[PDB]
């Protein structure tokens, strides 16, 4: 045997190379390790969380330090529309002189990378103005990572290891996260915005050296111990305000103007501080809800077990049986993980959908490439998180679901009618797919034969009506908030809209991306998204719900989450496992997010260049997507290096080709399967053992082919890496060669 | 006898038809 | 193998052999001798052969050559359809057909001949048939439209 | 080693023993079926995990069950 | 202004401490 | 042990034994043929069965059993014996242990790994959490 | 039960759960699963690519419910 | 008129591309009649006959009459198929019948699809439409 892996003796007595590979893939599956108890399990979870927190802090520290050290932060401060932000310096000894000249950009003397995270805009919006502020933030995050590392180490010391009853205290955690994390952290951020970010927006330096001696409001802390709150909102920052300077500077610190700052092109900072105040107060109230140890409070378990509505029968909350769902939630870490990843994926996607249309940062809507990168990044993260949510739901259903403790409740009735669930998911998937592919191919065929008038073009009149209901008078609906006389517009009893002038100018001045104009191309694409979401959901739900057992395999719970198959018997059982359904749905999620990001990017290129007719006339067939979006915009990307020389796009051309290579390399692992490679490695073993001067050196682990699940994972990882790198290369180069 | 579920579905249908009346200019 | 051979053939003829002769007797090659300097990098193959020469098959709509653009797209579709059969296994498909059978059983419409997923070998064969048809037909439509519009 | 478990729905048709490529299973006396024999696995250290026995099993669901576990040289089928 | 050589060196020396804390957390998680 | 039998007339092949035969374990199939005949070796190629006792060393038990099943049994040879041989020279009889082939029920054979329930009566992994207990334990 | 009696299966692991099949024999001896039930929907059982399955299986009397006589 | 849409008549782009009508069929006119028919539609910025799927009984011919046509034909198809499947399950040669269609019975169940929806209503009334949940197979959980 070998020492490695310590956590699994089954892999430790393995004499093959597989012992290494599986160990790397089972190092974080703590429950399946040898000698695992629930106590030590949960404590390891806690310390790994602290370690991850420290990694996050080190990462932000690195970004801040490289911008402060090798970036052009202050040069970008003085001219944020015409200066490229520098990520970090390049040190590649293999560069020729042409690549040194080509990467000497953004006012630098050396080769540098252009930052496309938008971190410059977010740091400029939050009051950071010199290199010293960023350097201080970098060292402070270096301190915070150290504190997180020490806390993770401490909570595994014998005296400081938290008890299992502490970990299972959902009431206390909910209260302290809603009011402490979610509430007090938002209160503190409103405090930062009011105390620092708004003064630096108005030209004033409120550093750590004078914040105790600088009042936020000219007669401040008097109006809000008296109910005179409106004094903090009397003179808002003027529409002639120049950001970072006192020219036209107002003095309000909490407004509800609505719409955008006109020069900075983002939302108002005072409006953000007021939002954060409202959110903090609401979240402290929400965290004042559950019964921890002071008698007052709610308890979730009693609500889940409640069957009494003031004398009525009620099966439970909403007359739906809910017994043991508290126990199911709190005892299964995989249920918790699946739920929390679903919530996280939803809000990450909401972040993506809200930042492009409500830009929150100074002049970030003018940095088109960073906006593209941020939308695409957060949508891909959201897709990955949703797939992980459903994967851990499946893992919970194979490893933690007790039908006895869930006998009767909502989860049991879902498991009752899982076939109707999966079948109607199949129906809506086929529905959407058949019709969207059909309308697209009809448009393609009639445009091909020189007849674009025969295109089935369907206006998104429901979403256009919603846009009108937000205030866009372009469509001519004359409905709520686009009629000045609707009771929604005037708010008849209180007359307290006040957001509405700013928002109405925002919605009815096309210079932004707030509720962009949509047409039949947008209809067809949104149905492609609907198809993609439904089919990825279908794969993941069929995997999770039919993971405990199938009609083909009615003992699938006993084989675990990941297993290759049940063999070629019973008709053939390739990819029967619940891991394999995750593996299938990852491709579908990648395709769906590629669709959403293609849509976003082509529409925004048409909007930024002003040629919106390009999208509104060519996105209805699918050669428009190939010619006017994929073939065209790659043109500068692919000339990143040519026989005539190297541009600064040589990185993105090289990474474009590299992503194509990784993506195609994955196809090898996904298409060719194991026994071929095992038979080939057998001949290689024979050749090595019968070669003179080579038989003197022998392997310590016997060479075997990759396992079935392993190479499924390897091909999926290669496919995903190639997918992501290829699209990131195309996005950055097609959006950075112009704007 | 389907009373609870019918009430909730009828409520949701009523919200749908209220938005439809907004759409068609009746409201 | 055969795709790379026909790519080499197409680019070598279009760059160093095929073209027009002037009255004075000067050969103006179709792609102007880019092969000696572009075909040594994968970027050059992607740019000056695959990106550049596909302009004809993608601008082909509305003319005598629109059907080649249609089959270019349709063959891309069939090739990507292949990867469903190639990357997946029949356990999933049998399990999903099972719930669709439940739906059919509910409305008294499940057929006498039991629906089954395709076998492992059959799934592999369908994947390879679609892959070959899609890739070959994409190259065929590309070749035909490009060398008819330009040659 | 892989784990081969025989469940009492066995009808003793001997089809799993006849299909084992590595001589893992054998027929032993048992009064629980009409055939008078149950399959058994004294030699699961020689099990490669091919699941030919489950393919050969005619009971629904299977009386023989192969659970792939820790891999050794014998269970990996390495001739080297 | 710009970062000085001393600020960069101080950053290296300060980041030496999370290195030891990371090593301690890794060795304690290994046990 | 001391395995008797003439080697079959085989020209050798690159598919035979490797280092594992000499340092870990190897296998030998001994049978008796009534006549000089032809059989396909599991390490590919034809070989000539000598009349009398034939002895073949293979690298895996499964190769010996494939030799017995596809070559000896259809040639009416059912007296073969498969042994495992260790590097020190120790020989252990393996395939027809109690003299009766495993697919014939033999009195005196005991049942190993027989579970007295069905597949459906197996427990749930959720009840069968942190413990040595697995869903297939008797 | 008795031979020829249509019966419903209450065995969850069975392919024919909640479905009817004719009883072809009840074993008089004291075995755990005496009832032979012959269905018309064949099984999954067989190698991959094989066009068929089994239509005959064995069940206990507590895993079989006589709907008809 | 809805959602900023205009009729194709007062659409300049529409008349511009109608001045260059291609010929889809072997008609000498072809494109002229196509365009004079498409003129009644609601065109747009591109001068193309956009469709509204809204009920909107004036512009009901863009979805609703084709919707009814499709639903009637496809429900005819489905009811004919269901009737045939129900009627061959009676014979023990059903598996032979699914590959070798019993053509007189096929036409018999074909010709009664003209009353496809009403009959299904009676089935929805009767209970001879949906199978009970205890008569259909299901996997464990
Ligand atoms: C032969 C091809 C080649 C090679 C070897 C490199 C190498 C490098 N390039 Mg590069 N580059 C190339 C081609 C190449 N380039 C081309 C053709 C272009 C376009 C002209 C560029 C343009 C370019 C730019 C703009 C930059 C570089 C940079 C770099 C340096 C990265 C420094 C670093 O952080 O390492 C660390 C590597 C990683 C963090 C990634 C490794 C992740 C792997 C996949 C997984 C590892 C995880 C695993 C658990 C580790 C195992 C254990 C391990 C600790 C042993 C590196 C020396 C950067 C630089 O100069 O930095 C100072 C820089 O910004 N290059
Ligand atoms: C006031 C008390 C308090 C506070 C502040 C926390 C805070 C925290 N706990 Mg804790 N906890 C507490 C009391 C508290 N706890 C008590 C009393 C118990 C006993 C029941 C627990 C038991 C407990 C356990 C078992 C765990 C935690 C964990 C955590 C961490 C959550 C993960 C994380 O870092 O992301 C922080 C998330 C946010 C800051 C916000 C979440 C999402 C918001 C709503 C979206 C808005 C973001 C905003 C737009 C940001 C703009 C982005 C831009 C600036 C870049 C977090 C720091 C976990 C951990 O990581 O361990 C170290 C975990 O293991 N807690
Ligand atoms: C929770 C975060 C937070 C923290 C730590 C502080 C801290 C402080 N605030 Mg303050 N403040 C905050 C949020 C916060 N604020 C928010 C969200 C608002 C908007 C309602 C205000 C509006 C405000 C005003 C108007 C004033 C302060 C002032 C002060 C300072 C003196 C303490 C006092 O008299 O009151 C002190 C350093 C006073 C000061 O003089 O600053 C030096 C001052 O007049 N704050
Ligand atoms: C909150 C986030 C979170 C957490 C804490 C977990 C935690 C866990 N997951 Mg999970 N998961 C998540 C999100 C999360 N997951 C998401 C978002 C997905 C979708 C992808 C998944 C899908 C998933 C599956 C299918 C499984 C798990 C499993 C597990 C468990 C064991 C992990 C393990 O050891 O395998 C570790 C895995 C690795 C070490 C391989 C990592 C692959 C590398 C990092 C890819 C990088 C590519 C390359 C290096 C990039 C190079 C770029 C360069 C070339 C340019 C563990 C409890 C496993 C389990 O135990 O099932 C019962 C299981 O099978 N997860
Ligand atoms: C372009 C490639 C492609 C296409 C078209 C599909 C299509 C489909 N996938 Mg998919 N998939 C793919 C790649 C693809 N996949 C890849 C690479 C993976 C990872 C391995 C997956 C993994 C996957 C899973 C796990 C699942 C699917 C499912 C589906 C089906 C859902 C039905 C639907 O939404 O749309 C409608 C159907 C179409 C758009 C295709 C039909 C096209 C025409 C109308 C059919 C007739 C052809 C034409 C007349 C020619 C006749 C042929 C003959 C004359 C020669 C559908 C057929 C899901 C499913 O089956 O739902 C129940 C399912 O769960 N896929
Ligand atoms: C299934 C995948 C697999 C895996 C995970 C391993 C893993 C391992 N093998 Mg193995 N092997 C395999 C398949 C595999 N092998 C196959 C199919 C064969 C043929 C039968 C072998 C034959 C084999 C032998 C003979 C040996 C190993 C050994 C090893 C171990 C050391 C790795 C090594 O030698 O790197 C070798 C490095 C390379 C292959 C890279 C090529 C190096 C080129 C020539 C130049 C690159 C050098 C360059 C300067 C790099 C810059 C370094 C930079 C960081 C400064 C390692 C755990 C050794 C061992 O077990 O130690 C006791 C050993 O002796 N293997
Ligand atoms: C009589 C034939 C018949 C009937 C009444 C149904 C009815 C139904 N099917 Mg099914 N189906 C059929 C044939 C049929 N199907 C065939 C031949 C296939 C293999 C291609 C399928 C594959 C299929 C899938 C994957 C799904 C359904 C689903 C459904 C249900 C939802 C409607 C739907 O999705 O439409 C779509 C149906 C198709 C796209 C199949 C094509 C239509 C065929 C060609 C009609 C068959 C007619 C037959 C050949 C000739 C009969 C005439 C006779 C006189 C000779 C519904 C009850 C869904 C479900 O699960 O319930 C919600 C669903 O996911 N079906
Ligand atoms: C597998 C599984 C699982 C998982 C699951 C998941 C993963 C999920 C999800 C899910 C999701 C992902 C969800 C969601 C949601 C959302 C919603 C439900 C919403 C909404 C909405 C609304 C309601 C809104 C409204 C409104 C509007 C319209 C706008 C304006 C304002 C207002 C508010 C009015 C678990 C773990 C459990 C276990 C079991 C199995
Ligand atoms: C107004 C309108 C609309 C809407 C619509 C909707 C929204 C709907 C719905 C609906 C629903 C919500 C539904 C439902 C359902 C349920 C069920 C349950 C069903 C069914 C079915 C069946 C049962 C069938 C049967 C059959 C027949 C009858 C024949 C053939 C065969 C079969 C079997 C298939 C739109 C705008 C679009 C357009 C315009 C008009
Ligand atoms: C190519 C291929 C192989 C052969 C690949 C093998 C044997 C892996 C050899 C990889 C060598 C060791 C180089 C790997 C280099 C990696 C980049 C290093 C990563 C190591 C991590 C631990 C960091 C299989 O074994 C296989 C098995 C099952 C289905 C499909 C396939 C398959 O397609
Ligand atoms: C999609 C897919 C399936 C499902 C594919 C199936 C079920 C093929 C059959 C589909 C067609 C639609 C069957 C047609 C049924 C009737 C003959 C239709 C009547 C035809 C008239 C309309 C003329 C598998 O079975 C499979 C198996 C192994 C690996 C991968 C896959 C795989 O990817
Ligand atoms: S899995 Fe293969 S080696 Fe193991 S008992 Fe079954 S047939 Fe024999
Ligand atoms: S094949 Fe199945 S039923 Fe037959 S003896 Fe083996 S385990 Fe028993």
């Amino acid at each position: 045997a070998t020492k490695f892996p310590k956590f699994s003796q089954d892999l430790a007595q393995d004499p093959t190379t597989r012992r290494i590979w599986y160990a790397i893939a089972t190092a974080h599956d703590f429950e399946s390790h040898d000698g695992m108890t629930e106590e030590n399990l949960y404590q390891k979870i806690f310390a790994s969380h602290f370690g991850h927190l420290a990694i996050i802090f080190l990462w932000v520290s690195g970004s801040l330090f490289h911008v402060a050290w090798q970036g052009n932060f202050e040069q970008w401060i003085q001219d944020p529309l015409n200066t490229r932000p520098i990520a970090h310096a390049i040190w590649d000894p293999q560069f020729g002189k042409a690549a040194v000249d080509a990467f000497t950009q953004a006012g630098a003397s050396s080769p540098v990378d252009i930052a496309y995270s938008g971190v410059y805009h977010w740091w400029y919006t939050i009051g950071m103005r010199t290199n010293g502020d960023l350097y201080q933030g970098a060292i402070f995050l270096l301190v915070l990572a150290s504190l997180a590392l020490f806390a993770g180490w401490l909570h595994l010391q014998p005296k400081f290891r938290p008890s299992l009853s502490w970990f299972k205290n959902a009431e206390s955690r909910l209260n302290h996260h809603l009011a402490g994390l979610f509430g007090v952290s938002s209160l503190a951020w409103a405090g930062h915005l009011i105390h620092v970010a708004i003064p630096e927006s108005r030209g004033q330096h409120v550093g750590w050296d004078n914040f105790l001696s600088t009042m936020p409001h000219p007669a401040g802390l008097a109006p809000f111990f008296t109910g005179n709150w409106g004094v903090y909102a009397q003179n808002p920052d003027t529409a002639s305000h120049v950001f970072g300077t006192s020219q036209g500077a107002g003095s309000a610190i909490l407004t509800f103007l609505g719409g955008f700052h006109p020069q900075t092109e983002s939302l108002w900072l005072t409006d953000m501080a007021h939002h954060h105040l409202a959110i903090a107060v609401l979240f402290i109230v929400a965290g004042h809800m559950y019964r921890t140890q002071f008698g007052i409070g709610h308890s979730i378990k009693e609500m889940m077990d409640a069957k009494d509505f003031f004398g009525t029968k009620v099966e439970g909350p909403f007359n739906m049986p809910h017994q043991g769902i508290y126990e199911t939630y709190n005892n299964s870490l995989h249920f918790q993980l699946g739920w929390h990843l679903a919530c996280l994926g939803v809000i990450t996607s909401l972040v993506a959908q809200h930042m492009y249309s409500l830009p929150p940062y100074a002049f970030i809507a003018q940095d088109h490439t960073t906006m593209a990168a941020l939308y695409t990044h957060h949508q891909y993260i959201a897709g990955f998180l949703m797939v992980g949510a459903f994967a851990h739901g499946a893992i919970f259903l194979v490893r933690d679901y007790d039908p006895v403790q869930n006998k009767g409740n909502v989860l049991d009735r879902v498991l009752q009618h899982k076939e109707a669930i999966i079948s109607h998911l199949s129906w809506v998937s086929l529905f959407l797919g058949f019709h969207t592919l059909g309308l697209y191919v009809h448009n393609d065929v009639v445009v091909a034969f020189g007849t674009p008038e025969k295109q089935i073009l369907i206006e998104p009149v429901f979403a256009q009506f919603i846009q009108a209901a937000h205030g866009k008078l372009l469509y001519g609906f004359d409905t709520l908030l686009s009629n000045p006389d609707s009771i929604a517009a005037t708010a008849w009893p209180n007359y307290g809209n006040v957001w509405l002038p700013g928002w109405l100018d925002a919605i009815n001045s096309g210079n932004n991306s707030l509720f962009l104009t949509i047409g039949p191309g947008d209809f067809l694409v949104h149905h492609a998204i609907a198809l993609g979401l439904h089919t990825t959901t279908l794969i993941l739900v069929k995997g999770a719900l039919d993971a405990r057992g199938s009609k083909l395999m009615p003992d699938k719970k006993d084989f675990g989450y990941a297993f290759p198959c049940d063999g070629p018997g019973r008709g053939g059982t390739c990819d029967i496992s619940a891991w394999d359904a995750f593996y299938l749905a990852m491709f579908w999620m990648l395709n769906t997010i590629g669709w959403v990001t293609f849509y976003w990017h082509w529409k925004h290129l048409g909007v930024w260049e002003g040629n919106v007719a390009q999208f509104n006339e060519n996105s209805t067939y699918l050669m428009g997507w190939l010619r006017d979006y994929l073939w065209l915009n790659s043109s500068q990307l692919i000339n990143g290096y040519n026989p005539f020389g190297t541009n600064n796009l040589s990185v993105w051309a090289w990474m474009f080709l590299f992503g194509h290579l990784v993506w195609a390399t994955g196809f090898m692992f996904l298409i060719s399967w194991r026994g071929y490679w095992q038979e080939l490695i057998e001949t290689l073993v024979w050749a090595h053992e019968r070669t003179p001067l080579a038989n003197l050196v022998r392997w310590k682990d016997k060479p075997v082919a990759l396992s079935i699940v392993q190479a499924r994972l390897v091909g999926l990882a290669h496919f995903s890496v190639g997918y992501v790198l290829t699209y990131a290369a195309f996005l950055i180069a097609s959006t950075a060669s112009k704007y | 006898t389907y009373t609870f579920r019918t009430f909730w579905a009828v409520l949701l249908l009523a919200i749908n038809f209220l938005v439809a009346a907004y759409y068609f200019g009746i409201l | 193998c055969i795709s790379v051979v026909i790519f080499h053939f197409s680019w070598k003829m279009q760059s160093d052999v095929w073209g027009t002769v002037a009255p004075d007797g000067t050969v103006s090659h179709i792609t102007g001798g880019n092969f000696a300097q572009s075909a040594i990098t994968i970027n050059g193959w992607l740019r000056d052969f695959l990106w550049a020469q596909a302009s004809q098959v993608i601008g082909s709509y509305g003319s005598a050559l629109s059907a080649y653009g249609l089959l270019f797209l349709g063959a891309h579709f069939v090739w990507a359809f292949s990867l469903m059969f190639l990357f997946s296994g029949r356990g999933y498909w049998q399990e999903l057909i099972e719930s669709i059978v439940w739906a059919h059983n509910k409305l008294k419409v499940a057929p006498a001949i039991q629906p089954r997923a395709l076998s492992i070998i059959q799934g592999r064969a369908v994947g390879v048939a679609h892959y070959l048809l899609g890739g070959i037909a994409t190259t065929w439509a590309f070749f035909l439209a490009r060398i008819i519009s330009v040659g | 080693a892989h784990t081969v478990k025989i469940y009492d729905t066995c009808i003793g048709c001997t089809q799993c023993v006849r299909a084992c490529p590595t001589d893992v299973l054998e027929m032993v006396p048992w009064d629980g079926c009409k055939a008078g024999q149950i399959a058994s696995s004294p030699r699961t250290e020689d099990c490669v995990g091919c699941k030919r026995c489950e393919t050969a099993c005619p009971t629904d669901f299977l009386s023989i069950r192969v659970y792939l576990g820790a891999e050794t040289t014998r269970s990996m089928g390495l001739a080297y | 202004m710009a970062l000085t050589d001393t600020q960069v060196y101080i950053a290296l020396v300060i980041a030496l401490l999370p290195a030891v804390l990371a090593f301690r957390l890794s060795a304690e998680l290994y046990k | 042990t001391t395995l008797t039998g003439q080697p079959p007339l085989y020209g050798g092949s690159t598919g035979g034994l490797l280092s594992k035969a000499d340092i870990e374990e190897k296998y030998a199939i001994t049978w008796t043929s009534p006549k000089e005949q032809v059989f396909e070796m599991p390490t590919a190629g034809a070989a000539v069965m000598r009349e009398g006792e034939n002895l073949v060393y293979l690298a895996r038990k499964e190769q010996c059993l494939a030799l017995a099943a596809q070559q000896l049994r259809p040639r009416k040879i059912n007296d073969y014996k498969i042994y495992r041989i260790f590097p020190d020279g120790e020989t252990v009889l393996l395939h027809p242990k109690d003299g009766v082939f495993p697919e014939k029920v033999n009195q005196g054979r005991e049942a190993v790994n027989t579970v007295p329930r069905s597949i459906g009566q197996n427990p749930n992994p959720a009840q069968l959490k942190f413990s040595g207990k697995k869903p297939y334990d008797p | 039960v008795q031979r020829g009696s249509k019966v419903r299966i209450l065995r969850p692991e069975s392919y024919w759960y909640n479905e009817i099949g004719t009883v072809a024999s009840v074993d008089q001896s004291g075995i755990k699963y005496p009832v032979i039930v012959r269905f018309d929907k064949v099984n999954y059982t067989g190698f991959s690519g094989s066009a068929g399955g089994v239509n005959t299986n064995n069940f206990a009397l507590s895993e079989v419910e006589e709907v008809s006589a | 008129d809805v959602a900023g849409l205009v009729p194709c008549k007062d659409s300049p782009a529409f008349q511009k591309r109608a001045a260059a009508a291609v010929n889809t069929t072997a008609d000498p006119a072809s494109g002229q009649k196509r365009f004079e028919r498409y003129s009644q539609a609601l065109c747009g910025e591109d001068g193309l006959p956009h469709l509204v799927v809204d009920g909107r009984l004036s512009r009901a011919g863009d979805f609703l009459i084709p919707s009814a046509l499709f639903l009637f034909i496809t429900g005819w198809i489905g009811w004919v198929g269901r009737a045939y499947l129900i009627a061959v399950r009676n014979s023990g040669e059903a598996n032979e019948k699914e590959i070798i269609i019993d053509v007189p019975l096929a036409i018999k169940c074909m010709l009664t699809g003209f009353a496809w929806p009403l009959a299904a209503l009676k089935e929805l009334a009767s209970g001879e439409l949906t199978a009970k949940d205890n008569e259909i197979t299901v996997s464990p959980r």
